[PDB]
């Protein structure tokens, strides 16, 4: 159980990393436009 | 399976599916048109008589309900798939009538390309002309816009036309072609519309309200010409996802939307490949070549 | 093994959410080239 | 759920602290008795079995009975001698060599399922590449539309 | 090859019928008088539904000093020494496996909001540029 969170744990954490860089990418696209 | 179909005399010019993607359509220099079941065998049911020229180009309808087929003897003709029986021959065409197309989804209406000098609209019912381009010069391949408004022909100048049915003058000439263009499809977007010509290269083009003013927007090597100066004819996938070519070179040229990669330059083939047939719902190639015979390929 | 498991569930959950991202648009360029076939229209009306 | 390892080839110390600022807001019998006593004390329980020292003439008679069976027990040691260990030896070496078996058999079916996973992962990165590519294009489209539908308005 | 309770190298083993699993007869014998089922599968299992099973014997080299005085002493010893100070190391580490699934949870609770946050986050940023 420890070792199936762990790293599902920072298998979901890369899905932060992925989501907010495409939110950063939508905030100056509409900002410029 | 590679399933080859024979059973016809001379060169087969046209083959093409049921729209249904039930029955079969081939025609060639024999002066009379085949037909078959996709399925099963490939098996052959019925044989249309009547064109006294070559059947140069067969066009379905929309549904598959009626059967349009362009011949040499100055004529086009439309029949009826329910019976095989002529309903109407196109006359008045001063020449070689090559090319038909059938206006999809709209009032039923038909340009015709000719060896005359003119593009021909027509009306089934009235037995009467509708309307008629002379640019100057044989028009070899011709198709409508989805609108059923713009019409575009392509001939011996390189510079495809498209005509306005309303203000009836030449809206949009097209060039960049180094020789004749011999072949005209537009996918089932009712915007992409593809252009084979034995100058040895195949071009993309885009008729939209709007258009970059230039839009030749995609081009593929490797098709070819002889002596024989044969007619090339080119088509869409029913996705918009790969182009099917054949060539006076015995290898169907299979290539993708995407990456313009070649995905396929297939042998099999004994003559010159005259028209390639996707089937709208398999992955179902159908060849057929003036060797006397057809190819059913799968892929 | 269970990370498969968490895997294979959610691979398609991460195909069918960005199918209709990609079918949101593509249902806008419709509309949009229906507005563009509009708006090419009446332009000839005005220019005549 | 979803966390795409094969795809995902790139924060973590940033994520890290937001992950963890949501989480600053969320049998046995008698046995058990003497031993956790004698582990807790630290005092081993006294064997006494005077027998090396030598009351002393029975600690004495303890000496030899046990020195008469050491040498009878050291007897049929020497007689088959270093044979029974070398053929305890040879066993030994049956027993390892099947657990390293079993390393290679997990090893195979490990790296196999890492494999199934690698082309799912090259399957979809693609298709969520074709997307975005898309994604993009398509909000080009509807800006180049409502710039020519305004130019349509104004006539 | 050895028991499935213990960890022992069994001197007369034998598999119970519901569950392919060798163990020791002792051991075997005193889980289903505690409790009648087979300790691994929980299926039901009986004493005489054992099955004994033979091996070549297993053979230990008593060694060279080997007396009454050293196994009574210094070798006995040893045995509830290292009984006794593994089992209390077992204990510690099964308490600490305990206190880091606790802060397992709660990580991955944490991540669970930060995504819960960030896909009404995203998606509405995404859609603000088709408006």
């Amino acid at each position: 159980e420890l070792s199936h969170a762990l790293y599902q744990h920072d298998a979901a954490c890369r899905v932060i990393a992925r989501l907010t860089k495409e939110v950063t990418a939508a905030r100056e696209a509409l900002a410029t436009l | 399976p590679i399933m080859l179909l024979s059973g016809h005399e001379g060169e087969v010019y046209c083959c093409k599916f049921h729209p249904n993607g039930s029955t079969l359509a081939s025609a060639g220099f024999d002066r009379l048109i085949l037909l078959w079941n996709v399925y099963g065998d490939c098996d052959n049911y019925a044989t249309l008589k009547g064109h006294s020229g070559a059947v140069m180009e067969l066009h379905y309808n929309t549904d598959g309900s009626m059967l349009f087929s362009a011949s040499t003897d100055k004529t086009v003709a439309v029949w009826d798939s329910e019976t095989g029986e002529r309903v109407k021959r196109l006359k008045g065409h001063t020449s070689f009538v090559n090319s038909c197309y059938p206006a999809r989804r709209g009032p039923q209406l038909v340009c015709t390309g000719s060896d005359d000098g003119t593009v021909k609209l027509w009306d089934i019912r009235k037995k009467a002309a509708i309307q008629t381009f002379q640019n100057t010069y044989q028009v070899l391949a011709v198709t409508f816009n989805d609108t059923s408004d713009q019409i575009i022909s392509g001939g011996i100048d390189n510079d495809i036309k498209v005509w306005d049915l309303r203000q009836n003058k030449l809206t949009y000439t097209m060039r960049g072609h180094a020789d004749s263009v011999t072949g005209l499809s537009l996918s089932s977007e009712g915007s992409y519309l593809l252009s084979n010509a034995m100058d040895n290269t195949v071009r993309v083009w885009d008729v939209r309200p709007f258009a970059p003013k230039e839009r030749c927007v995609k081009i593929f090597q490797g098709n070819v010409h002889n002596f024989e100066k044969n007619l090339l004819r080119c088509s869409w996938s029913p996705d918009g996802s790969k182009i099917a070519a054949g060539s006076a070179d015995r290898f169907v040229y299979v290539w993708d939307t995407t990456s313009r990669r070649i995905l396929y330059k297939l042998p099999g083939h004994a003559g010159s490949i005259n028209e390639v047939a996707f089937h709208p719902d398999e992955p179902i190639i159908i060849s057929a070549s003036s060797d006397k015979r057809l190819y059913m390929g799968e892929i | 093994e269970e990370l498969k498991k968490h895997e294979d569930s959610a691979i398609p959950r991460r195909l069918e959410c960005l199918k209709e991202d990609v079918q949101r648009q593509q249902e806008r360029e419709k509309e949009l080239q229906h507005r563009y076939a509009d708006l090419l229209l009446e332009k000839e009306t005005l220019k005549s | 759920v979803d966390a795409l390892p094969y795809f995902d080839q790139g924060v973590r110390e940033a994520a890290a602290a937001l992950v963890e600022e949501e989480t600053r807001r969320y049998t046995d019998i008698m046995r058990n008795e003497f031993e956790r006593l004698a582990a807790r004390q630290p005092i081993e329980l006294l064997s006494m079995k005077r027998y090396e020292l030598p009351e002393c003439v029975n600690n004495s008679m303890a000496q030899l009975e046990h020195q008469a069976v050491r040498i009878e027990n050291l007897e049929l040691m020497s007689q088959h001698g270093c044979n029974a260990w070398k053929v305890y030896n040879e066993n030994l070496v049956h027993m390892i060599e099947h657990a390293q078996k079993e390393l290679q058999k997990l090893r195979k079916h490990i790296q196999d399922l890492n494999w199934q996973r690698k082309n799912m992962q090259l399957t979809a990165g693609s298709k969520l590449r074709e997307m975005e590519s898309n994604w993009v294009s398509l909000v080009s489209k509807n800006y180049e539309i409502e710039r020519t539908i305004v130019q349509l308005e104004n006539e | 090859l050895i028991c499935s309770i213990s960890n022992e190298v069994p001197e007369h083993p034998c598999v119970s019928p519901v569950s392919n699993h060798v163990y020791e007869r002792r051991l075997i014998e005193k889980y289903i008088a505690e409790n009648g089922t087979d300790p691994i599968n929980n299926q039901p299992l009986s004493e005489e539904q054992l099955i004994d099973i033979k091996v070549a014997h297993p053979i230990r080299p008593k060694p060279p000093s080997a007396t009454s005085i050293p196994a009574i002493l210094k070798a006995l010893q040893d045995e509830w020494d290292a009984v006794m100070l593994h089992s209390f190391t077992l204990r510690q580490q099964l308490q600490t496996t305990r206190q880091e699934l606790s802060h397992a949870l709660y990580q991955h609770d944490a991540a669970c909001r930060v995504i819960a946050r960030l896909t009404k986050e995203v998606t509405a940023a995404r859609e603000a540029l088709a408006t």
